[PDB]
């Protein structure tokens, strides 16, 4: 049995806590234990209350700094929004906003000569 | 908000600062690279020739010259990748200032989330930021509609809009925007009888030349 | 893993390739930036939608079919039998080599298409430009015919054959 | 973008013929696209000026 | 409301033919 081990940190500059991931391991074999498809993960605990994705881990699981230790959580892919359809009513905007999106794009290298 | 949203946020230029630090760790691993032995006595050509003879030192430099190549080699490869991946991201950047900045683009996600309005290019040192002003509706609000109107055994239809409905009247207005009109004939055009019209209702289409006419 | 690779477990092999210098830094990070890359694709591509939109419960849009493309509860995964079938059609640590998982599993990516399927037949081109404004299929279709220089009358006055030739072009 | 989430008036990106609509459909390592479209037939002959 | 607005004759086709 073998496998890489990855190591899930916050940051130096938030705190010194860190949780293992070892990939593809199952750890049966080698304080939380956790096992997920993408292998085991010591030092984090699974919370039930589904977030965004802040450290990506695999096979839909994430883990960040609760705030206090490093939890781990099943991502949500967004807000449940049902829409109320219907053959004889529509919905029309009786208002409007002019927004500015900000878009980055690289053009060119550094032009390196040997 | 444009200012504060590129001040508070500091990774909001990663995009464009990955690759100067791409090359700058390019141009560091070729140049720590030359430490390596590559299997040779040394990594120092001034004492392989020193402490040696050419005749058995031809084989060491042999070596050296072989792992050199073939590190320069990887590196030029690593480079040409990269070059293409940029040359495509030049290519959309040029489309997009082509699409956004001369001109409106009806492409739905093209400039921005949201229906374009139009777009401003602001400089970078090896990238371009775009400011796509669009437009997004809000505050929309329930209304019942029907696909045309039956009036006088013929059926209407409106030339831009929507008919809607608040409870006991009707009236036109364009989709984007809540701006109710009279149905009139002006913004109705008819075409054929209204029984064939799946959903159809019934209301007053008034004629603007009737009362005058009259 | 350039160790179990190129060497295993022999250590005078490892001691060996030390002295070739950071290739194998180049090598990882080069793999790990390909796999960053295939997420940052997967996430581009499929999670355009800003929330996962819902369907209503009566499946009727003015006598279009759409039973074929919209999820299926009577299987255990939350997919379309036309998705079930391009699933199907579609086959799928050794000494060094390993394969990372993706982040976004096939479920998830199911329930994106399934919001992306039930906005676009529920709020016609407006949930990818602001509020999904609900609005009727027939409608949506005739808003698109006259996309296509076709007027609404053209649509209302056959909305029956049209529909029934959608559904046998979907079947 | 272009297809699924609006209506291109682009000749060929969303499929043959006059663009309606698309749907999108998952896929082990893609995504297939349903482009629905609109195609006349019957073209019957006219005088014009 | 209208910034700018001026001032012209607007006809109305429907005054010289008097139907
Ligand atoms: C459309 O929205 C704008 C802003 O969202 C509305 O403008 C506001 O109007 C109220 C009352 O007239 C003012 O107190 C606010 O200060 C206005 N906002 C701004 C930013 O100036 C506008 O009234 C809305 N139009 C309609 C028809 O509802
Ligand atoms: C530390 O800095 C990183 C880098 O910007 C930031 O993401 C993180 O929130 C910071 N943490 C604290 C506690 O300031
Ligand atoms: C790990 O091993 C246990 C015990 O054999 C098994 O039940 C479980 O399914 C295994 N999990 C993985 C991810 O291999
Ligand atoms: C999440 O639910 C599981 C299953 O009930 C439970 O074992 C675990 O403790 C829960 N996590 C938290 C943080 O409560
Ligand atoms: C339309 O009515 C539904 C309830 O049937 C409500 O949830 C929805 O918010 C209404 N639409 C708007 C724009 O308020
Ligand atoms: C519907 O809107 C019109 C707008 O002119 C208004 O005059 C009328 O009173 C409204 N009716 C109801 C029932 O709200
Ligand atoms: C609208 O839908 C309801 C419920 O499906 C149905 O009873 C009604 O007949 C539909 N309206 C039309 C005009 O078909
Ligand atoms: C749609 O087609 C399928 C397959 O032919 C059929 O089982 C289903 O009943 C159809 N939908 C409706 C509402 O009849
Ligand atoms: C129109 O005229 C051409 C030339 O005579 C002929 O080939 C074509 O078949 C005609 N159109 C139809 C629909 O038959
Ligand atoms: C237009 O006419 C109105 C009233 O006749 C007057 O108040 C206004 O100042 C005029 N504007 C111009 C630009 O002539």
């Amino acid at each position: 049995s073998f496998g890489g081990v990855s190591v899930i940190t916050p940051g130096t500059n938030t705190s010194n806590q860190v949780a293992v991931l070892y990939q593809g391991v199952n750890c049966t074999e080698v304080s939380n234990v956790f096992q997920t498809r993408a292998g085991c993960l010591i030092g984090a605990e699974y919370v039930n209350n589904s977030y965004e994705c802040d450290i990506p881990i695999g096979a839909g699981i994430c883990a960040s700094y609760q705030t206090q230790s490093i939890i781990a959580y099943t991502m949500s892919l967004g807000a449940e929004n049902s829409v109320a359809y219907s053959n004889n009513s529509i919905a029309i905007p009786t208002n409007f906003t002019i927004s500015v999106t900000t878009e980055i794009l690289p053009v060119s290298m550094t032009k390196t000569s040997v | 908000k444009i200012q504060d949203s590129l001040s508070s946020t500091p990774s909001a230029l990663g995009k464009l600062q990955d690759v100067v630090n791409h090359n700058a760790q390019a141009l560091n691993t070729l140049v720590k690279q030359l430490s390596s032995k590559f299997g040779a006595i040394s990594s120092v050509l001034n004492d392989i020739l020193s402490r040696l003879d050419p005749p058995e030192a031809e084989v060491q430099i042999d070596r050296l010259i072989t792992g050199r190549l073939q590190s320069l080699q990887t590196y030029v490869t690593q480079q040409l990748i990269r070059a293409a991946e940029i040359r495509a991201s030049a290519n959309l950047a040029a489309t997009k200032m082509s699409e956004c900045v001369l001109g409106q683009s009806k492409r739905v996600d093209f400039c921005g989330k949201g229906y374009h309005l139009m777009s401003f290019p602001q400089s970078a040192p090896h990238g371009v930021v775009f400011l796509h002003v669009t437009y997004v509706p809000a505050q929309e609000k329930n209304f019942t509609t029907a696909p045309a109107i039956c009036h006088d055994g013929k059926a209407h239809f409106p030339r831009e809009g929507v008919f809607v409905s608040n409870g006991t009247h009707w009236f036109v207005t364009q989709r984007n925007f809540y701006e109710p009109q009279i149905i009139t004939t002006d913004n109705t055009f008819v075409s054929g009888n209204c029984d064939v019209v799946i959903g159809i209702v019934n209301n007053t289409v008034y004629d603007p030349l009737q009362p005058e006419l009259d | 893993d350039c160790t179990m690779y190129i060497c295993g477990d022999s250590t005078e092999c490892s001691n060996l390739l030390l002295q070739y210098g950071s290739f194998c830094t180049q090598l990882k990070r080069a793999l790990t930036g390909i796999a960053v890359e295939q997420d940052k694709n997967t996430q581009e591509v499929f999670a355009q939608v800003k929330q996962i939109y819902k369907t209503p419960p009566i499946k009727y849009f003015g006598g279009f079919n759409f039973s074929q493309i919209l999820p299926d509860p009577s299987k255990p995964s939350k997919r379309s039998p036309i998705e079930d079938l391009l699933f199907n059609k579609v086959t799928l640590k050794f000494n060094g080599l390993t394969v990372l998982p993706p982040l976004l599993t096939d479920e998830m990516i199911a329930q994106y298409t399934s919001a992306l399927l039930a906005g676009t037949i529920t709020s016609g081109w407006t949930f990818g430009a602001g509020p999904a404004l609900q609005i009727p299929f027939p409608m949506q279709m005739a808003y698109r015919f006259n996309g296509i220089g076709v007027t609404q009358n053209v649509l209302y006055e056959n909305q029956k054959l049209i529909a029934n030739q959608f559904n046998s072009a979907i079947g």
